[PDB]
């Protein structure tokens, strides 16, 4: 299930369990570009959380090289809320 | 140098374990043998650290 | 298929696209008003029709922002 | 083999056969002298040994 | 130095495990001659068993090595270990290996290991056949034109 | 051929006034020269307007076999870091690149 | 019902057919479609691609090449010429030989450079060697059975096979020309076949092939059908620019 609400300027971060792997890729290599997320699924209590395991926001999500290939970074928000 | 060679030749070829066990399907022999310590330690069985 | 919940969202985020049921009603009519938002959008396809016809550019988006109503035809049934 | 009996024990001969069967006595020569070459093969640098050489 | 570095390869934590394969990675980039083909080849060996640290850092790290093992000593012996790794289960250490297959190949031009790899496209097994199919993946990427 | 003795080329004239000409390659160490150059340029110095190089050149059918000199020729108008960064990949200096971008407009054009 | 109603709404193939400007395309997958005017103009355009063949079928798409043996991989030349291959099947053969023991020993005392890597010999192969395989173009999907299907709409004549020579009593290879096959005689005889009066045969209604033989024994022409007056049984049994690519590397 995505979110999928238009993109922003606002940075994802992933906890350390899910520490690594890109967003919907599942990769574990060569991620080239940040991570962003809209204000509705930016707000309060989910301010810095990990998009995938919902923990805490500490090392940054990131786009496997694959997906900026194929523009799948240019959607907006895939949180899985 | 062969001192360490030898000591550990003798433990860890192949050859040699395909011997041993050679030996041991030829008698049919088997060990039952499978695999804090201070309650243990401290016996009338003398136990040293180094 | 909540994949669909998110995938007849994007049948309503991209004007355009289709479903296996699409109808050459639908599909044509769609790639006609793409066209006319590149032939203005793109600066040069202008001139090369108000040269063609003798109109002037203002003449030219005008007519081509009308025609972007019903361009194809009136509809299916 | 290497072994030397001084007789005929049959049943001692047959099981001694079938122990170093499939010439596992020169194997056992081959793998030894292996090992004992690659340790050289490694350590040449402390040992100044510039060359190794098995004779085949 | 070097004779003194390699026990503490062996140390188990991140900070001085990125630190030592860094100044380990230097010295066999420049010194290469100095350490024999031997050494190498028993460091490949323990390599092949960081590629299950539970820290992403450590991994990749250990991929650059083998590149830079891979330039060093020729490429051929590291790529036989490394199939025979692939043979292994649990996913995370094989992607990490497909991985080292790619950068080994992108170093050492494509055509040295390319036989080999589809070669052992041939080999019964499903973990082996799929670890092929992904290191051709990432090496396409690598190798991109 | 414009420039006499110049090697062969083809002129295009589009509708907005602009007029140009794409010239053969003689040697692979040319193209893969500045096939290098630019797979490099677009990573370090892509366009201003937002757009990618590769997806606007492959905007209809993908590219086969053309080099865009005029991002090539954007090398001079770089800055002196990325210069610098990117003939240092081709470990060519910037004198190496610069005149061998110039001289293959000398050979065939002005 | 309402489905009741379209069926009866759907028309025949031969509606169809009748119907429309290009009848190559009608198939009942048109005549099932909810729009077949369109469905058919579509699949009478230019440059299209059709569906594949094996969405109707039950079995999914190559469980098909399963039943059948399989062989696994042919490499190319120019890899096998390379002298990486033959290292391949060489180790192969030799950790297939060595028991596990061995295997286990090469990973301790190891067997450190057994074979250096050739370079130049890879480098030229990958580089100097390295040639276009046989592609198909645009639109021929790869389906299963591919390989069965008996192939015809051959109803050239001079289309003869080494098997048919051989298996008919005629030659193989560069004498497949000079060879007038033993139907030739008899075109010679009493004329070529009268749905293949399009046809010539060559020695009997065209001319000599290169280096042909007049005669009458095994292995010639014999006498090119012709009339009492000279003229063949038809045609002649006997007989009677800068192409330079402008951008290009060499
Ligand atoms: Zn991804
Ligand atoms: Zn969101
Ligand atoms: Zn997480």
């Amino acid at each position: 299930i995505f979110c999928r609400k238009q993109a922003g300027v606002a940075i994802g971060r992933l906890c350390e369990k899910c520490d690594g792997k890109c967003v919907i890729c599942d990769s574990y290599v060569r991620p080239c570009t940040l991570v962003r997320i809209c204000d509705e699924c930016n707000y309060g209590s989910y301010q810095g959380r990990c998009v995938i395991c919902g923990g805490p926001g500490v090392s940054d999500a990131y786009y496997c090289k694959e997906c900026t290939i194929q523009e799948k970074d240019r959607d907006g928000c895939p949180k899985i809320v | 140098l062969i001192q360490q060679a030898m000591a550990k030749i003798m433990k860890a070829n192949p050859a040699l374990y395909v011997l041993r066990e050679r030996i041991r399907k030829g008698l049919q022999l088997y060990s039952s043998e499978p695999t804090q310590n201070y309650g243990e330690l401290f016996s009338n069985q003398i136990i040293w650290f180094v | 298929y909540t994949i669909h919940s998110q995938l007849e969202h994007l049948q309503s985020k991209y004007i355009g696209t289709g479903h296996a049921d699409t109808t050459k009603w639908e599909w044509l009519v769609n790639q006609h008003r793409d066209s006319y938002c590149s032939y203005m959008g793109h600066f040069d396809l202008l001139n090369y029709f108000a040269i063609a016809e003798n109109e002037s550019k203002a003449r030219v988006r005008f007519n081509l922002m009308e025609k972007m109503l019903q361009p194809c035809g009136p509809p299916a049934d | 083999t290497g072994i030397f009996m001084h007789g005929k024990i049959p049943t001692l001969k047959i099981s001694l056969i079938q122990i170093f069967r499939a010439h596992l006595w020169q194997k056992i020569h081959e793998s030894i002298v292996m090992d004992l070459c690659q340790v050289f093969d490694q350590e040449l640098d402390a040992l100044e040994i510039e060359t190794v050489q098995k004779e085949t | 130095l070097l004779p003194r570095l390699t026990p503490i390869l062996k140390n188990r934590h991140e900070k001085v495990q990125e630190n030592c394969i860094d100044l380990v990675g230097r010295i066999a980039d420049r010194g290469a001659e100095y350490v024999s083909a031997r050494e190498w080849m028993r460091i490949c060996f323990e390599l092949l068993e960081l590629l299950k640290a539970h820290k992403k850092a450590i991994r990749r790290a250990t991929v650059n090595t083998f590149g830079y093992i891979a330039k060093a000593i020729g490429p051929h012996d590291v790529l036989a270990t490394l199939l025979n790794n692939l043979k292994v289960q649990e996913r995370q250490n094989r992607v990490c290996t497909t991985v080292a297959i790619a950068i080994v190949a992108e170093t050492c031009s494509p055509f040295t290991v390319l036989p080999a790899l589809m070669n052992e496209y041939r080999v019964p097994e499903l973990n082996v056949q799929n670890g092929v199919l992904k290191s051709l993946s990432f090496l396409f990427e690598y190798i991109g034109e | 051929t414009l420039i006499p003795g110049g090697s062969e080329s083809l002129v295009y004239t589009t509708l907005s006034g602009g007029i140009g000409i794409l010239v053969p390659f003689t040697s692979h160490e040319d193209h893969d020269f500045f096939q290098h150059v630019e797979m490099h340029l677009r990573s370090e110095h892509p366009p201003l307007c937002g757009r990618d190089h590769l997806s606007f050149r492959s905007y209809y059918f993908p590219v086969k076999n053309v080099i865009d000199g005029d991002l090539c020729e954007q090398f001079n108008s770089m800055e002196p870091n990325k210069q610098k960064n990117v003939s240092e990949e081709l470990d060519r200096t910037p004198p190496e690149v610069s005149k061998k971008l110039e001289d293959i407009r000398t050979r065939y054009a002005f | 019902s309402k489905k009741k109603l379209r069926r009866m709404n759907r028309f025949t193939v031969a509606e169809l057919k009748q119907l429309v400007a290009r009848p190559d395309v009608v198939e009942m997958h048109d005549v099932t479609a909810q729009d077949p005017k369109l469905l058919v103009h579509l699949k009478a355009t230019r440059n299209s691609v059709p569906v594949p063949r094996h969405w109707c079928f039950k079995r999914k798409y190559l469980q098909g090449k399963r039943g059948i043996e399989k062989p696994p991989f042919e490499l190319p030349d120019f890899i096998k010429r390379t002298g990486i291959q033959e290292m391949r099947e060489a180790l192969q053969e030799k950790e297939e030989q060595k028991t596990m023991k061995s295997k286990m020993r090469e990973k301790v005392r190891p067997k450190m450079g057994k074979i250096d890597i050739d370079y130049q010999k890879l480098h030229d192969a990958f580089f100097k060697w390295q040639t276009k395989p046989k592609l198909t173009i645009h639109g021929d999907l790869y389906y299963e059975g591919k390989e069965f299907e008996t192939r015809l709409k051959e109803k050239k004549p001079g289309d003869l096979s080494d098997e048919l020579r051989i298996s008919l009593g005629m030659p193989v290879g560069p004498n497949a020309h000079k060879v007038p096959p033993p139907w030739l005689i008899a075109m010679q005889r009493y004329g070529p076949p009268p749905s293949y009066p399009n046809l010539k045969i060559p020695g009997l209604n065209s001319p000599i092939p290169e280096s042909c033989s007049f005669g009458y024994h095994a292995g010639g022409w014999g006498k090119p059908p012709v009339d009492e007056t000279g003229k063949p049984l038809y045609g002649d049994v006997f007989g009677t620019i800068d192409r330079t690519p402008w951008g290009e590397l060499e």
